RNA sequence: UUCAUCUAGACAGCCGGACGGUGGCCAUGGAAGUCGGAAUCCGCUAAGGAGUGUGUAACAACUCACCGGCCGAAUGAACUA
């Protein structure tokens, strides 16, 4: 009756694959296939994108949880088409996301970060929008996270 | 223990003879020597702790009773104390005798203490105690001695372990003696009684029970008995040994199933995972001695189980060993024994494949010496599935056209009036390259085509680089103005068409299978970057450390891949080499600087022919 | 000069913190983690005010500060070491309690004073039996079942007070057992106009 | 010679923090600060560079810039002849 977590990165949206599921799961001889079709029910919003996913693994069976990151759920702020990895190469994600939308996943995203105020957590994912290359209300993350700092954005703490 | 010094010994008889002076049996006085094992000897008292309530550190029970004889023996005989040799001796109950009392030193040591631990007893006691008697092995070892339905009656047989079953044998090498070439069997009887005169059914690797491929209804001449080096005839022998015979040589290659019954299947034909990788050219210094060299290499192959000797596309004789060791003693075998002839190695010269990727830039025109007739045409290549298909057999040359072009321009894409009106296919009339009529205007289109064939064989066996094979190309003849005329003139044409759609050249690739464990992973991603080795993927099973590399690797750096692989990671890594594909380069042969011009002038140099790549200003036709 | 405008920054805010806030303590910060400084100033997050820096400038501001705020010549012979202040107008009790509460383990290391016993309970490693040669070289009993390696009892390994050596360090590390705790420790409590310790605060 | 750091205490030394989004955008057979191109962003303080090197199959791990504790008068860089 030991709870186990495990922490593994498998692509969003597909079946993983059973040698990159295999070390890490064989020795604790889950099925690699269940395990797979698991974190793809998970993981179906998050079709082509690497998002960690928490295995609680008790008494042989294995729940696949995902774990929330700041660049996944700012794809699924975006909407984007499903990433086709074979054939382009350097997409720029030039999708736009809104205000309400980075107040909302700042929300979701309130029990793990450690910034004081929805301001400064919310210039955290811009910071991470901006890493990704988005753009917010057709604004500059950058611009955007000096105007919440001079105070022209008022952020709702609710 | 040592065999140098002939000797060894087990727990097990220390505990035979210190049962009756301790008053504790054998299990126990072990289970009180391996571990947390402390004796006390201040109280007679055995406890599970190196110090005491006092506190001192005690010294292990395998120290004490067994390695303080050991050393104590060492130190007096290496360092002359006679007056601690015969006090030693009569309380380790050793007796001396004659000449080994008058002995001293290293041959002292060597005598007294193989009257003290012989090696006999130690290793004969555990082979026989621990080690697994055919009953008990074949019984839980029946479904891999045997590769088919595991519950047939001879399968039954093997569990059971049955001496007057039905008889199979497996002969697993065909092993030498001083017969001058001729072997013997070298096999175990897991079931059945071998006889001498007794029809036995000699099944290959490649037989199946519902066909006859490889199966000699044959008798044995004679059953000998083997202990490593003399030959004794035996006149029958049981189940589960292993025995020699003769007479099956003459009909069965290297290694062989031998049953009795038809309804038993073959069993598993080896596994390796070393597999013969390493490769060499091997010729003759004299033609006319060659066919000794022809016998040699049969009866080579014949002899090492993991040799292989085949033909290359180039045609000198491939022998394929496992390393550098195994080759060059089966070389010298082959040089002194097999053959009896001096031979010459040489690097496997590899086959190359001529091959364009462009269109022609402007129409390939040829003419008639005795100018007559003029052929138009172009060359593009074609793409690696569906040249792939073709060698195959999926597009087969022996057809209907229609529903061969149905399936060629439903599953590949092209343009299906041409491919109703395909002509031929090259090289060997199975090959991958295939000529095109597009001509509609020309009023003769029977006269010409079966030259057209022909020189177009002549040129698919011959292209105009360096005189060898090509691959992947489509001949799209154009336009045609209308033997002894029409050859020349598709030699020509194809010879420009290929110089004008820019040439280059495929090199084989070889799929390699590396199984080797993951603190020798960074030595073979070296290798593998040393000599451009683009791994497919990357496997593994969960339960062991042991990691599979599936890779392609090009054959002028896998000459030497073995060595320099194995120099970096040690022995740890094991290839599996099998020919995948052909893949294209990225050099033009026209120019010597680069690898493709490097390779067609070696070539060119070997050969003996002209220096220069020949190219579609002298192959041209102009006014 | 931007080192000269940050430190007079710095002046400033000690200077409305001082002013703001009436009560004091002084903690030590001695092998304490950046992110556990993180969870520290989030559970005082609106509570009470951590600020921290040389104490060479601390003590410059406050014998700079001596004219109007006599009491920090108090505070003077105590800002020594890896030491913070945090500003707080609300009972001293939980300060320490949530001050004392937030605490990270970590690895021990080699020739290091252990603070408290150490001992090795009789818990499955799940390693290889490679290391049962370390296992009785270090006297732990130590058993191969199912293939690895099963801790027979229960091992005290190194004393309260006794330096943790190599061998030690190394089982620990191995065995992912992090008996050596940090966290912020409270040395000094100033409170109107009086410096008294978290020994009178425990009282 | 020029510029910078300096009793609101530098330079060096000893001790230990050297976090997070983050296996950052890609590229991945494989690249988590450290094969490669482009971004070189702030949350918070004492600070942490999408990381200065060593290392790994990638990880792990070691070590720097930066920063704090002892410390008590000058030194740090680039040039010139």
């Amino acid at each position: 009756n030991e709870v186990k977590y495990l922490y593994l990165r498998a692509v969003g949206g597909e079946v993983g694959a059973s040698a990159a599921l295999a070390p890490k799961i064989g020795p604790l001889g889950l099925s690699p296939k269940k395990v797979g079709e698991d974190i793809a029910k998970a993981t179906k919003e998050f079709k082509g994108i690497k998002v960690t996913v928490q295995l609680k693994i008790q008494n042989r069976q294995a729940a696949a949880s995902v774990v929330p990151s700041a660049s996944s759920l700012v794809i699924t702020a975006l909407k984007e088409p499903p990433r086709d990895r074979k054939k382009d190469k350097n997409v720029k994600h030039s999708g736009n996301i809104q205000l309400d939308e980075i107040i909302e996943i700042a929300r979701q995203m309130r029990d793990k970060s450690f910034g004081r105020t929805l301001a400064s957590v919310t210039k955290e994912i811009l910071g991470t929008a901006q890493s990704v290359g988005c753009r917010v209300d057709f604004k500059n993350p950058h611009d955007i996270i000096e105007g919440i700092n001079a105070g022209e954005i008022e952020i709702p703490e609710n | 223990g040592s065999g140098l010094h002939g000797w060894a010994f087990t727990i097990r008889q220390f505990a035979t003879r210190y049962a009756k002076k301790f008053g504790v049996d054998k299990a126990k006085m072990m289970d009180r020597l391996w571990g947390d094992s402390f004796f006390n000897p201040k109280t007679k008292k055995w406890t599970n702790k190196d110090t005491d309530a006092e506190g001192k550190p005690l010294e292990r029970a395998f120290n004490m009773f067994i390695l303080d004889p050991i050393f104590r023996l060492f130190t007096a005989i290496m360092n002359f104390k006679k007056d601690e040799i015969p006090v030693l001796l009569e309380k380790l109950e050793i007796v001396l005798k004659g000449d080994e009392k008058d002995l001293e030193g290293k041959a002292l040591l060597k005598v007294v203490m193989r009257k003290f631990l012989p090696a006999a007893d130690a290793l004969l006691e555990m082979i026989v105690l621990h080690l697994p008697s055919p009953v008990t092995a074949q019984a839980y070892r029946a479904e891999q001695l045997y590769e088919g339905p595991a519950d047939d009656a001879n399968c039954i047989a093997i569990k059971n372990c049955d001496p007057k079953a039905d008889l199979m044998l497996y002969v697993s090498k065909m092993v030498p003696t001083s017969d001058k070439g001729r072997f013997y069997a070298f096999g175990r009887v897991f079931a059945g009684t071998v006889k001498s005169g007794q029809k036995v059914r000699i099944q290959g690797p490649n037989y199946v029970p519902g066909k006859k491929d490889d199966l000699f209804i044959k008798a044995i001449q004679r059953v000998v008995l083997m202990m490593g080096r003399f030959v004794e005839p035996i006149d029958d022998c049981p189940a589960g040994n292993i025995i020699g015979l003769v007479g099956i040589d003459q009909f069965l290659l290297k290694t062989g199933t031998l049953t009795t019954s038809e309804t038993a299947h073959n069993m598993k034909v080896m596994k390796f995972s070393v597999s013969p990788v390493v490769q060499v050219a091997v010729e003759v210094k004299n033609a006319n001695d060659l066919p000794k060299l022809v016998e040699g290499l049969k009866r080579l192959s014949k002899s090492d189980p993991c040799v292989l000797t085949y033909m290359s596309e180039s045609g000198e004789h491939i022998v394929a060993g496992t390393g550098e060791l195994h080759l060059e003693i089966c070389l010298q075998d082959l040089e002194h024994d097999h053959a009896g002839v001096p031979l010459k190695i040489s690097p496997p010269v590899v086959a190359y494949r001529e091959t364009v990727e462009s269109e022609s830039s402007q129409t390939a025109l040829s003419k008639s010496p005795n100018k007559h007739n003029r052929i138009y045409l172009k060359a593009e290549p074609i793409d690696e599935e569906v040249s792939l298909a073709i060698e195959n057999g999926i597009i087969n040359p022996r057809d209907d056209f229609k529903a061969r072009a149905r399936i060629m321009a439903d599953d590949y894409g092209w343009d299906v009036t041409d491919a109703r009106k395909i002509w031929c296919f090259g090289p060997d009339g199975n090959g991958p390259n295939l000529v095109i009529d597009q001509t509609k205007a020309v009023q003769y289109l029977h006269e010409i085509k079966d030259s057209v064939v022909a020189a177009f064989q002549w040129a698919t066996k011959e292209g105009p680089i360096f005189g060898e094979e090509m691959r992947s190309v489509r001949v799209n003849i154009l336009d045609v103005t209308l033997g002894g005329q029409i050859i020349p003139t598709m030699r020509r044409a194809t010879y420009a068409g290929f110089l004008l759609a820019d040439p280059k050249i495929q090199e084989p690739v070889f799929l390699v299978e590396i199984q080797c464990p993951e603190q020798a992973v960074g030595g073979i991603y070296s290798v593998l970057n040393k000599k451009r080795g683009q791994v497919v993927s990357e496997e593994q099973r969960p339960g062991t450390p042991l990691f599979t590399v599936k890779a392609y690797l090009p054959v002028n750096e896998s000459f030497g891949f073995t060595g320099e692989l194995r120099q970096a990671t040690g022995g740890q890594a094991f290839p599996q080499m099998v020919f995948d594909h052909w893949s294209t380069l990225g050099s033009d042969p026209l120019d010597p600087t680069s690898k493709a011009g490097e390779i067609v002038l070696a070539a060119r140099k070997r050969h003996g022919m002209k220096e220069e790549v020949p190219g579609w200003q002298e192959y041209y036709d102009k006014l | 000069g931007g080192i000269r405008e940050k430190k007079a920054e710095y002046f400033a805010k000690l200077r409305e913190y001082l002013e703001e806030y009436k009560s004091l303590f002084v903690v030590g910060v001695d092998n304490v983690s950046s992110q556990q400084m993180h969870e520290v100033r989030k559970e005082l997050r609106g509570r009470a005010v951590v600020l921290m820096g040389k104490n060479t400038m601390v003590r410059r501001a406050i014998r700079g500060f001596l004219s109007d705020l006599p009491d920090f010549e108090k505070l003077l012979p105590f800002v020594k070491g890896n030491v913070g202040f945090v500003f707080t107008n609300e009972p001293l009790t939980e300060i320490k309690n949530v001050i004392v509460s937030n605490r990270v383990a970590a690895p021990a290391r080699a020739g290091a004073v252990a603070p408290e016993d150490i001992w090795v309970r009789a818990v499955n490693t799940g390693m290889e039996p490679g290391k049962t040669s370390f296992f009785q070289a270090l006297g732990v009993p130590t058993k191969i079942a199912r293939g690895t390696i099963e801790i027979v009892s229960d091992v005290k390994v190194v004393d309260a007070g006794n330096k943790v050596g190599q061998s030690e360090a190394s089982l620990l590390n191995l065995l992912n057992i992090s008996p050596f705790t940090f966290g912020l420790t409270v040395v000094q409590v100033y409170d109107n106009g009086q410096v008294f310790p978290s020994s009178i605060l425990d009282i």
